[PDB]
């Protein structure tokens, strides 16, 4: 399975 | 205003309340992208974040 990149920016 | 279509490649829960849910074969209709790994996109009819690395490459 692919690993999701960290988030920090939203809409 | 023609469409920006992808399609999903691996199936995805949302992790946060703005994401959608991918489901394999999902075609999504692409907004733009948002961070490095992450865009936006509307699939039925919801607007919401996809991890861009869950898509399929066009390989013939």
């Amino acid at each position: 399975r692919p690993v999701p990149m960290k988030r920090h920016i939203f809409r | 205003r023609r469409r920006r279509r992808c399609q999903v490649a691996f199936s995805y829960l949302p992790q946060n309340d703005d994401e959608l849910e991918l489901k394999v074969g999902d075609i999504i209709e692409v907004v733009g992208e948002v961070e490095e790994g992450w865009w936006e996109g509307v699939l039925n009819g919801k607007t919401g974040m996809f991890p861009s690395n869950f898509i399929k490459e066009l390989s013939g």
